[PDB]
Parts: C-alpha cells; structure tokens; sequence
C-alpha cells in the first residue's frame, strides 16, 4: 500500500516551507538564490541524489533509489533542527519539518524491506553534527541555513519527480 | 569546517544612539587568492541598499571601513560583499548594529506585603532605553541570600518574591537594571517586613444594637489573621444614609487591637453605615483598604 | 521507629455512593498487653461524634468493626480509639472514607487544528462523580507517541496538545478518564489532521470599483497562510447596507482558492457590505469565521 | 548587641503558629492535647531542656543554657519541613518556621561564641531523620505531628522565659 500521492503532498509542503525559508532569509539577510550567494567554503556532506542512486529515467530501479531517497530523508531531521532554531521564529511550520521527513523516510523505508530483502535500517541521528551545526556562530549560520536549504530543495524536488514516475 | 570568506568587526554590536560606529571586514587570505580580490573588491550594503564607495575607507589591503556617525537608527543591517570578477556579487559577513541607551538607576525603591500574598517590591524605571533590559529584584538577610525575583516584560517596574515573608529579620533589597550597554544598581533599602504590611481590611463587620439607648450602635468585626504579628490600629469610619461625608472616630479611641466599638452620640431612629480599616499599630507600613460597609439603624428615642 | 498502637483497615478508601463499607480497627498485642485492653476497648468516632456501641461488632479480641451500609456522605472521617483504663481516651488510628463514582466513558470526541493554534479535542465529560478526575488526551501516529496531553481543573472536557500539527499524517486519538474509583477510555478516533482545519478568515478584504459599470463591485483579499496546506473553498457573503438578511454567491462560483471575486447584477450608486469566510475546499474540515465586513459603492448608471 | 525582645516577637510568632497547628490537627483530626492523645510510641529525641543545660532559675549560666537553645533551633528546621508538609495548606506561615528557627539558632549561636572561647557551630542538617519523617504514611504522621508540635511547644515556651530573665 504504497501511498506515492500523500508523499508527494508532504514533499509539497516541505518544498514550500523550504522556499519560505529562502524568501524570509533572503529578506532579513540579504543573501538571497542566483542574487547574492555567499563567498563560503561549502565543507558539509549533504544529501544529494547522485548516478550511482539511478533514479533518473533512464537506468531507473526503485531499489537503489528509495535507498537513498529514505537515508537522505532521514538525514535531513539533523539538518531542519537546525533550520527550526534559524527560522522558527519567522516561518511557519518549520518546527514540523524534522517530524515530516522522518515520515518520508519511514515510509520509503517500509516499500524498500518490501522490494528487497536486505534489511534496512533508518540510520543513526547525528548528534555530534546536531551539536557542530549548532555550534556555529553568528553570521556563518545564515550561511549554513542556505546550503541546507539548497539541498533540501533538490532533493524534495528530485523526491517528487521519482514517486510521480514511479508507476 | 563549514567555513568564510572574511569577516566584519565588532561582531554583534550594540552602541548608544548618538554615537559613531566604525565597522571594518576583512577578508581572509586564502579568500582572497581564490577569487582574486582584496579590499578594494568589497562593497558595503546596508538594510540592502549599496552603500556609496566614497564612504568607504580601505585600511589595508586586506581591509574596508565605513563609519556611521551620530547613528539615530535603532536598527541597522549592514552587509559586507565582495565584488568578484565577472560582476558576479557575493556574501561576506554581516552583522546587525543595535543602538539605545545604557539603563538610568532605579528609583523610589518600595516594598510592601499585602497579606496573603509574597513581598513586593516596585521602583520607578527610567528614561526608555530602547533595549530589551532586565529588572532583578535582589534580597538577603546578612546571613542567607533569596532567590533573585526577575521582572516580567509586562511589569517592568514591579516584582513580586517567590518566598514567604519572614517578620522580625531585617533583609536587605536592591534593584538591579541591566541591558546591553550597561548594568546598574538602586540605592539599597533595608528594613523588617513588618513594617511594610498591608493588611486585609476587617472582615465580617456587624452593626448591632446593644445598649438600650438610641443613640448608640455597636460595631463588630473579624480582624484580619495579620492580627498574629502585628498589633492593630484602625480608622472607624460612619455617617448617616444620606449624609454625603463620612465622619471618624478618633483615632486615639481605636488605637490597639479590637473586635468591637460602640459608638455614641447618634442620632434616634437614624440609619448609619460604617466602614473600617486597619494597619500596624505605629503607623509604620500601609493602610489596608476599606472593609466592606456595613449598616444598622438605632432604635426610636 | 516512631510507631502505632493499632490500625484500621481498609486504609483510605474510596468506595462508590450507596454502597457499603466496613472498616476493622485491629489491636497490635504488644499495645493491649500495655494498655490491658482488647477490642472490647474501642471506641468509634465520626466526625467527633462516638458512635454509638451498639452497632460495633468484636470479630475476635483483636479485632472490632463498623459497618456503614447505603453511603451518602461524600467523606467520612472515622477513627479508633481505646478506653485505657481511668475513663482515659486515646487514640489508635484513624482513616478518611471518601466515595463518589467511577467515570463515564467520554463520548463525542472530536479534534480541531484552529489555524495557529495546536490540535485542541473536546469530548463530553459524563455524569458528575464528585472525585478528582483526570483526563488525558493520547495520541499516537502508527510509529511514534506524542505527549499525553493532560486536561486543566477548569477546562476538563478539552486539551490542546503541546505539539504542531504535522499533515497528511494519520494519526490515532482518545480520552482517557480516570479517578480512585476507575479508569476508562473513549473509543478511539483515527483522522489526518489536514481534515480537522479550522482556517483563520480571509483578511484585508477590499472592495473596488473595478469594472466601468454600475452593477459590479470587486471584492480582494489576503487569503490566511493554511493555503500552504489546503485548497480553499469560499462562502461570500453580500448585502446592501440598508437590507436586514445576507445574500451568498453561489458557493459553486468561489470552489476553489482565489484572491478576487467580481460580484455582478448589483444595483447602481448603491452601497454594500461584504463578508467572507473558507475552508478545506472538500467540506472536510471547519468553516472559518467570518472575515471583517468590507464595504464599497457602486458607481452611479 | 543581643538583641532579646526580637528574638522573642520571633518565639511568640512561632508559639502561634504551633498553637495553630494543634487547634487544626485537633479539628481535621480529633488527636487533641489532653483530651484524646495519640496510643503511640514515642520514639524520636526531640530537643528539650535537661536540668543538665541548667536553664531555670537556680544554677543558671549563659553558657550551658544558650547552647541548648541554640542547638535546637537548628535542630527545628528538619521537623518544621516536616510539619510545612502536614500543615502548610491549613495554617498561614507554617511554611516560614524553617527560616524562623534558623533564626534564632543564628543569633543565639552568636552570643554562645560571644560569651565563651568554644568556637560553635551550627549543627547538621539531618537530611537523614527528614527521610525517615517524610517517610511515615497515612495516620501516624499526624502523630508525628502531634509529638513534634508537643516538644517544639514546651522548648519555644522556655526559651521565652530563658531570654526574658537574662539581664
């Protein structure tokens, strides 16, 4: 009972709280999409969908993918708690953000176990990033808040393209 | 490291309005041979509006200023970019430029302890500040230090302790007001607390007929259960009906502790109303507020 | 070890109105070898007053019991006391019998998410039991629980949860009622929160001539930040200034989200009053209050 | 600078405060003094005047007295949170008697080491005897109260008389 339409409506509005923090950071700071990028070293690994998930159209296979759609899904609560302390204040439904995902990735998770038999495992919350990310100071974090941002966007936007084309 | 290309200094600063404010980023070495720029490459914006070259003042290669002087923003986002080649402009550092005004020293320091309820004590802030500044009301006996008691944002001017009060030991108050751009303290105040209560007022007022006269009406009531600690005075006031003035007993008359009064020289098959209050026996400490009124009618001549 | 003559048993019990209850004071030994008394020695109070003798039954020389039958009384205070030789008294034990009833099992439970707000369920608390009961508010997604949500002493038919709504999640609900004498829960409901919205009203509402005729009017507004979430449906409202009823567009018209709406066929340099509202474009959910009335006048033919 | 007449507004406050508490315990509870005590064993030490503190009239001495006095002030503060729990909802200042006792133990102690070479020091708050009350269930702690409200009664009482006949 692989419900791909309620995904795609949680991505929905994941990508939309992920936009309203680009708008409310660009608006308060300055730093703003293809505008005003910063001029940071890029030093943290992200989620990301690369060729070795094969999740395009071609050479497509929902085992190798929903591997990596689930892992970075649940990646990324580390990263939207951090986000939660950066805009919770001035955007709407962030705080809910590190409970949505850890959704998408529970359910991909679940047709995973279902389309294999390897065994797999949400991975281990990232304490020790939690608390560097958190650790940041001042200025730097805007710069974090971007990044995290930018690949959150990809991501929930390659997310959505893979469950539509699922059949 | 996750990690920039410059930075912008003072970090975080709150100044006093009025005043200059000197900012100066620098851009890192490494930074700088990566894209090829240096001071001259940076341009300054502020609430994202680009500040004008000429205002701007290269101390070093490594390094641009701007000054603001006589700054009467209370808030202000200034912004540090570099202008890499290609026309292509990005993010160094920023930082928020908060003004205001130290806090001025409490005032008019007094406290007070209405029955039933902790210490309270309230001060006149001052001139506003402009800045989120904090209230703490400290207490401490010579030998013991209470829980310091943190004004709430509504009440700024008041605090009430979270412990009970404790008669017949002096304790020491002060209150001290704190912001950004500085901490002070009031004059300190010491005193007994029970010289500073307020008691409820006498409850359970009757007026009563006793004597066989007409003009007389006795007076009975409840005193408050302050009554364990202090001695009491009270204020006796009465008038008739329509009368639109109260009158008062002597003072003198009602000057320790009772429960009772009889009052005298009133006149026949007239209706009074009375109302009394009470507080510590030397005058020292507040006046508790009226009871509630109660009435009686002396009998025909 | 700072310890007792006796007891009596059972300790602190609650029991259900009208039934019956017995309690037994025991004598330890040790105690009657001291005091050379056994149970032909107890005395029962209630309420300061000895009941009578007769109505004790001696169950073994240990050992003597009251039974009270039909319970009425809300609270009980019994106690057990000795006569010690000399027409002295003592006391043994004593014990407070409280009753009431158990809870009735909430019903009608039903969630809201009040834009801005967090999940609030109401449910009917039943009959009075006149004990001390608590209701707490669970809920749970299939793979995680949240905070149970414990009811306040004022409001004991409502909760609102300490966590945000997370949509397009199923997520399971019930009440539980509990005091001394039960504990029950109310069947359990099963509801993606993305169904129970109750959006804030559309705002900012404007009327504009817009069209350069005489029998239209151009309604605009800001529609409320849940359209993040969920597709809005309308009710528009509209009447002259002067008429006494509303009239509606057809909520067929307003299906679906929009930030405009022409009103047509409206009578020249006339002038009318326009309130709207929306919800979940399905029906699903709650109809938010009406947004502020907005006015507008037609031009003349 | 022995001030007497406070310490004693203080011992006759808390002589309030206790005779409060028997009045109550002897409504809620019928246990009242000399009319229906407890059938119980005492079995705690409970401060109280010895002729060994030699206190009374006749062979009197600062000295030895005070530090009696002193000792069980301090010693007041474990039972005064014991009857706080027991009375602190029923009887109005019960809840500042630990401080009170604290008090005078205090400024008692300060004119023991004024008046001899002994350095004293005030004794040690039984965390331990606190347990052990605290610990009593149901019925019997109002016996507890009753015992602790006895001997608190009878030492206020002579410390009163002890600092009214000190020149």
């Amino acid at each position: 009972e692989f419900e791909k339409d309620l995904l795609i409506q949680r991505l929905n509005w994941m990508l939309w709280v992920i936009d309203e923090c680009f708008r409310d950071l660009c608006y308060r700071t300055g730093i703003c999409k293809g505008i005003l990028e910063p001029a940071a070293i890029f030093h943290l690994k992200l989620p990301a969908i690369n060729d070795t998930d094969h999740c395009g159209l071609i050479g497509f296979n929902e085992t190798s993918c929903l591997k990596k759609l689930a892992d970075g899904f649940f990646e990324f609560e580390v990263l939207f708690k951090f986000l939660t302390t950066e805009f919770g204040k001035s955007v709407i439904n962030v705080d809910v953000m590190e409970l949505l995902t850890k959704t998408l990735g529970w359910d991909i998770q679940e047709e995973l176990n279902k389309l294999t038999k390897t065994h797999y495992s949400p991975p281990k919350f990232d304490r020790g990033l939690l608390g560097r990310l958190q650790g940041l100071k001042y200025w730097v974090r805007h710069f974090a808040s971007f990044y995290v941002l930018s690949a959150m966007e990809k991501f929930a936007g390659q997310a959505v393209r893979v469950l539509d084309s699922i059949p | 490291l996750l990690d920039p290309c410059g930075y912008i200094s003072p970090e975080s600063p709150v100044v006093q309005l009025h005043s200059n404010f000197t900012a100066v980023c620098v851009l890192k070495e490494k930074c700088m041979d990566y894209f090829h720029v240096n001071a001259n490459y940076i341009v300054w914006k502020t609430n994202h509006f680009t500040i004008p070259k000429e205002q701007y003042t290269i101390i070093n290669r490594t390094a641009s200023s701007v000054t603001f002087t006589d700054i009467a923003s209370l808030n202000i986002q200034l912004t540090c970019n570099i202008l890499t080649f290609g026309q292509l402009e990005q993010n160094v550092y920023g930082i928020t430029i908060i003004s205001g005004l130290p806090p001025e020293k409490p005032k008019n320091l007094s406290c007070i302890v209405n029955e039933g309820k902790k210490m309270r004590c309230e001060w006149d802030g001052g001139r506003e500040t402009h800045l989120e500044t904090n209230f703490t009301l400290k207490s401490e006996w010579a030998t013991h230090k209470f829980a310091d008691c943190k004004a709430k944002r509504d009440t700024p001017t008041s605090c009430t302790v979270d412990y009970s009060t404790v008669y017949f030991v002096n304790i020491e108050v002060w209150v001290e007001a704190e912001n950004a751009l500085g901490k002070v303290t009031s004059d300190h105040i010491n005193f007994d607390p029970v010289y500073k209560v307020k008691p409820n007022p006498p409850h359970n007022l009757s007026v009563i007929n006793s004597e066989e006269l007409s003009s007389i009406l006795k007076l009975t009531w409840t005193n408050p259960s302050i009554k364990s600690v202090i001695i009491l005075k009270y204020n006796i006031q009465y008038r008739t009906k329509d009368a639109s003035t109260w009158s008062q007993i002597p003072p003198e008359d009602t000057a320790s502790t009772r429960s009772s009064f009889t009052v005298q020289d009133l006149k026949p098959f007239t209706e009074y109303v009375f109302r009394i209050r009470c507080m510590k026996e030397d005058g020292k400490g507040y006046w508790s507020d009226w009871s509630e009124e109660a009435s009686g009618i002396t009998y025909e001549d």
